């Protein structure tokens, strides 16, 4: 049923929205590139945690790079003047970084658990054994679950009553069975395997590196355990609009419900702020590494 | 490309790369120790403790991580040239007596070595363990004789608990950092292995507080 | 009666510092300026050579010039094929606190000095094919400097005893104690000709002493600070001192002076090994900043600058057929420089 | 040091046999260790070799497959176990030591040596085969090869070895120029790519035997048919 | 008083050395360095030939 | 961003604006 048809973005939406993603970007870009730069200068303290927060912000530099610039592109032309193959791809490498970023995060997650439990390798600075294994699991895993919407997206032209539009969607007919079966429930999966396992994972393994470690000693104890958990609780916070938006638009879309157009308008607004939001928690690990260690505080302070 | 003898050869040094890491793993799990203090202020007495000419390496093992303490004290040479020798060592215990607050100026001679090494700039981040020895023959003493003697601008009661709370906080104040560098204390409580114990849980204190920076989270 | 023995010495040594200032009647900056300076050298490291995983405190090349012997405070010292990044052997040392690691000239000895207030000379050729201590020539009462070799038969070491002493493998009791300096001497140099060889010491005095007989020649001074490397020039009269002054002095034995210091204002940390090169013309320095310096032993004006280290270069040494610079500091890597 | 071997006896065609050599004196650990075959009237033939720790085992084509060698260094002890032999195996066998690093000397020492009795290479030929001497006489042996044994990095690996009749053959040169260790210095040698020399000066006794040139360039390590001295 | 009788028998040791100008080794010096600067591999760079590593 | 049919022209014009996600 035709709805009177209100579905647009905001221009005040657009002004505030433009340049809060520009910052973002901003920030992120320069935050992820001194720590690039500051962990190929920690040869002294090399070890497991040093590749893995180098992999986060590598990660965390495409992931924004990748993001910010088409999304707000959206904004302006609205249209995609893009490559077919472009529109093919660019949603294959976005879900690839979400996948490296949040798989570092849990490796960071086991490491940092690992230091308090298993402290009987007391030292070495190098290159660890297995962390080798870990790193290319992670870089693999993430582009195999990937592949899905490598061959999903699909540039088609339909013809609006006043445009001829430019979509990238997920086409709901397609070739292989295999893709309708994950179409059509794509947004649970994307949920669980991105929001719900490493916010579990990171956050029990944290649990237990806090129920491990617990004067100045036992207030240490207690600052980095409130320090982790502050981690996962940002994490959790800022990754919590995307997932809902999609799950929302998933099954509590209507097909003879009235108010649907002002739901996916609304739909619409969250959906953009919470990129906005993933976007701030891709900047958020430079920001705790400054605001926990003294090395790396001197070190963005030098 | 390589040849036979070549192709051998490579194959030797990486068998011999195989056995240094296999050493090298092995020699990291382990903590190594620099003991020093002054003269019999307890070394003799803690090397009987800790067991069971220019470096008399004591060897010995606990619950685990076998630490090995290197006696540097004791020998008769200069003061900061081996010194560099002895960087990146997990803690160095300092065994100071308290029976020489009243021989003739060790007290001052012990304080001064103490304020001396723990503003190093090799041992800025190496935590120092101390050993105040011979607490019963110190409250005797003590009851012999007065506490000004040590400390002219000092005043307080001759009183064994606030004598001792008064030297530990200032043996720590000698320090010019706090939040890398740590000082454990103690007072060598009896003869048993109670020394021991205390010694490696702030060796295992130091090490989760080294491996969390490691990781950037302390 | 003791003060007149303190004056005859007094005016003895003012009657050396005049005789020794009416010898100098020029300096080498004034005349080095005639001869166009060689302007920038670069130094591309070549090999690294990661075998140890701990601070290395010396290296010695053989006269091969291809083989080098490192000892770190790992507890193993290992002989190293520099054309191939090879471990040619792996001696495992009984007390892992090692200062020095000198190369027989012949190649068959490898000798090794540290805190124990040994040096014990290993045998590579062998018979049963395993390196083995062929003798332990304890006996010197304190840390040991560096060894160096004369022959398979006969090797010069400096100790914290503030002596040094002419040992013989064969037999085992140093033959031969040179004494006179005062403090410990931490350095040690043997001319090319090896006849003679000079000490640096903590008194901030060069000295160099008579192998043949057994005493000291002639004593320089000037430094402010303790002398923590040696070098001979090739030639065989003159060497360049290092101290913590980051000064890089240079005297001579016929002239019984200094030639020309290496001073630079943008360093003030310490030098911790000299060498020179096979002509002579530039000497390296290893600086106590991380990084290394390439002077210029004629002009005295810094000629380029090696800084592939990420902390201080505890010894460096130059093969005798001049090709390449052996670079190794504490963060356990050798690195070769061509 | 002293390689002694053992287990060398009849057998039927188409039987199996386990040689075994036991070392001592020397890190056997470290040392690689070759198996070669002397025919009964014929020159040395490889058989087999194990690096240190067993991580390369190379066989002759002769015997691939159809032979096996293992090594257990806690016990010092090298095996060969044959299966299906033929008629053309009847030999005796040499357990070699061989150690490579930069200025070593492979086949530095050879087993004894046990009998046995059954019921594309780079060939080395050597042109002559008997020549007559006599003491205090210079005599130039000769082996050439069918291809250049100079490699890239200038070593020349071209080995000889003396085998007096009645023991193992030991090594002279290695490499074609540097002399083992404690053989006199009156033996030499030179050459270069596919020609090869080896000049003994003022001949004496106990330098009589059959001289081998072998080439380890790459395996198989083919030896020379040999050239005898007589006096 | 026998420590500053060795120190100054060894002083006046080194007094009697026939020492030659300062000059004349700084020429000497110079001497040697260009004679044999030709053959130096790290003042003259040597081209890819001559170089093992 | 998914939709049923290629007729609906409520959903096409959502995934129109939608984030590219």
């Amino acid at each position: 049923p035709p709805c009177q048809g209100p579905i647009e973005i905001k221009e005040t939406f657009k002004y505030i929205n433009t340049v809060v993603s520009c910052l973002v970007f901003v920030l992120g870009i320069i935050g992820n590139s001194t720590l690039l730069y500051i962990i190929y200068k920690n040869k002294c303290m090399r070890n497991g945690p040093n590749i893995l927060i180098a992999s986060l912000a590598l990660g965390d530099l495409l992931h924004i790079v990748i993001d910010i610039p088409i999304n707000v592109y959206k904004l302006l032309a609205e249209d995609w003047p893009f490559g077919a193959e472009m529109c093919k791809l660019v949603p294959f490498i976005q879900k690839a970084s979400v996948g490296i970023t949040v798989l570092s995060l849990c490796a960071l997650s086991i490491d940092r658990y690992r230091a308090v439990a298993s402290w009987s390798r007391i030292k070495g600075i190098g290159v660890p054994k297995w962390t080798a294994v870990e790193i290319v699991l992670i870089w693999v895993v993430s582009v195999v679950l990937a592949v899905p919407e490598a061959i999903g997206f699909d540039i088609i032209t339909m013809d609006y009553k006043g445009s001829y539009l430019r979509i990238c969607l997920l086409h709901p007919v397609q070739k292989t069975a295999f893709m309708q079966f994950y179409k059509t429930a794509k947004d649970w999966w994307l949920f669980s395997f991105y929001f719900c396992l490493p916010l579990a994972i990171t956050a029990f393994f944290y649990t237990l590196m806090t129920c491990e470690m617990l004067n100045d000693h036992l207030k240490q104890r207690r600052e980095v355990a409130k320090t982790v958990f502050c981690l996962v609780l940002v994490f959790a916070l800022c990754w919590l609009p995307l997932h809902l938006s999609r799950i929302l638009k998933l099954t509590l879309y209507n097909q003879n419900d009235p108010n649907r157009c002002e739901l996916l308008s609304f739909l619409l607004v969250l959906d953009y702020i919470g990129i906005n939001m993933a976007s701030l928690n891709s900047c958020i690990n430079p920001i705790a590494l400054y605001l926990v260690s003294k090395r790396f505080k001197n070190a963005f302070k030098s | 490309t390589l040849s036979a003898e070549d192709k051998a050869a490579v194959e030797r040094s990486k068998m011999i790369d195989r056995n240094l890491r296999e050493d090298g793993e092995k020699a990291a799990r382990e903590v190594k120790l620099l003991l020093l203090g002054a003269g019999e202020s307890g070394k003799n007495t803690i090397v009987k403790q800790m067991k069971i000419t220019g470096i008399v390496e004591t060897h010995f093992t606990f619950k685990d991580l076998h630490f090995k303490m290197f006696d540097v004290g004791a020998q008769r040479s200069e003061r900061k040239k081996w010194i560099h020798c002895f960087e990146g060592v997990t803690a160095i215990i300092f065994c100071v007596a308290l029976s020489d607050y009243d021989l003739v100026n060790r007290m001052h001679a012990s304080m001064k070595l103490f304020d001396s090494i723990c503003n190093n700039k090799w041992f800025t981040d190496t935590s120092i363990i101390l050993f105040l020895n011979k607490k019963d023959l110190f409250e005797e003493k003590i009851k012999k004789s007065p506490l000004t003697i040590c400390y002219p601008e000092y005043a307080g009661s001759n009183t064994y608990e606030e004598a001792a709370a008064y030297i530990q906080c200032q043996f720590e104040d000698l320090n010019k950092r706090k939040d890398t560098k740590e000082i454990y204390t103690h007072f060598t409580c009896s003869t048993d292995t109670k020394n021991v114990q205390f010694v490696f849980d702030a060796v295992t204190d130091v090490i989760i507080k080294n491996n969390l920076k490691d990781c950037g989270l302390f | 009666e003791l003060d007149q023995l303190r004056q005859e010495a007094e005016q003895l040594k003012n009657q050396i510092r005049d005789a020794r200032k009416a010898c100098a009647d020029a300096t080498l900056s004034q005349i080095t300026n005639n001869i166009d300076p060689v302007g920038r050298i670069q130094m591309r490291t070549r090999r690294t050579l990661r075998g140890h995983l701990a601070k290395i405190y010396a290296m010695h090349w053989g006269t091969d010039s291809r083989l080098l012997v490192s000892a770190s405070q790992d507890g193993k010292l290992i002989i190293w094929d520099s054309y191939t990044t090879n471990k040619v052997h792996a001696i495992p040392l009984r007390s892992s606190w090692v200062m020095t690691c000198a190369y027989a000239p012949s190649g068959n000895y490898v000798a090794c000095g540290g805190l124990d207030n040994i040096c014990s000379i290993y045998n590579l050729k062998t018979r049963e094919g395993n390196v083995r201590v062929s003798r332990e020539l304890a006996g010197h009462t304190g840390y040991l400097s560096c060894c160096r070799f004369l022959d398979d038969n006969q090797i010069v070491t400096s100790s914290g005893d503030t002596t040094c002493a002419l040992w013989d493998i064969e037999t085992g009791q140093q033959t031969t104690t040179f004494t006179g300096h005062t403090g410990d001497v931490m350095s040690l140099s043997l001319a090319p000709d090896t006849r003679l060889f000079v000490s640096g010491a903590c008194d901030a005095s060069a000295k160099l002493w008579d192998v043949r007989e057994g005493m000291c020649r002639q004593t320089f001074t000037g430094h402010e600070s303790d002398i923590n490397a040696i070098c001979f020039f090739p030639n065989g009269n003159a060497f360049a001192t290092g101290s913590d002054d980051a000064t890089c002095r240079l005297f001579d034995l016929r002239a019984d002076q200094e030639l020309m210091t290496y001073s630079h204002d943008n360093i003030i940390c310490g030098i911790t090994s000299v060498s020179f090169s096979k002509s002579g013309r530039l000497l390296l320095a290893g600086y106590d900043d991380f990084n290394c310096n390439v002077w210029d032993a004629l002009k005295a004006d810094r000629a380029g600058v090696l800084a592939g280290h990420d902390n201080r270069v505890s010894c460096l040494g130059v093969t005798d057929d001049g090709m390449a610079v052996a670079t190794g500091s504490w963060d356990s890597f050798l690195k070769i420089w061509n | 040091v002293q390689l002694v071997e053992s287990g060398g006896g009849l057998v039927q065609p188409g039987g199996s046999r386990k040689l075994s050599c036991s070392a001592s004196g020397f890190a056997f650990s470290s040392f690689g260790m070759h198996w070669v075959r002397q025919a009964p009237e014929k020159g040395l033939e490889w058989v087999a070799y194990i690096s240190s720790g067993s991580g390369t085992i190379y066989y002759a084509d002769t015997v691939k497959g159809r032979f096996t060698i293992s090594r257990d260094d806690p016990k010092n002890t090298l095996f060969l176990q044959m299966t299906s032999l033929r008629s053309e195996d009847t030999a005796m066998y040499y357990c070699v030591r061989s150690i490579y690093y930069y200025g070593s000397s492979p086949f530095d020492f050879w087993g004894q040596g046990t009998t046995l009795t059954v019921s594309s290479d780079i060939v080395m030929t050597q042109a002559t085969s008997s020549v007559p001497v006599t003491p205090g006489e210079s005599v130039s042996i000769s082996c050439r090869s069918s291809k250049s044994l100079l490699h890239s990095n200038g070593n020349t690996y071209l080995y000889w070895f003396l085998q007096r009749p009645g023991q193992s053959p030991q090594l002279l040169i290695y490499r074609m120029s540097n002399l083992a260790s404690g053989v006199p210095d009156r033996f030499s040698g030179s050459g270069s790519g596919t020609a090869f020399t080896l000049t003994i000066s003022r001949l004496e006794a106990e330098d009589v035997g059959v001289y081998y040139c072998m080439q380890h360039l790459e395996y198989p390590l083919t030896f020379g048919a040999g050239t005898k001295l007589e006096l | 008083i026998a420590q500053a009788r060795k120190l100054v028998e060894q002083l006046k040791m080194e007094a009697n050395i026939d020492r030659i100008k300062v000059s004349k080794a700084a020429a000497d010096l110079m001497a040697y360095c260009e004679a044999h600067a030709k053959e130096d591999p790290l003042l003259t760079p040597v081209p890819a030939s001559e170089n093992p590593f | 961003c998914s939709c049923s049919s290629l007729m609906d022209k409520e959903c096409v014009y959502f995934c129109h604006l939608d984030i590219i996600w």
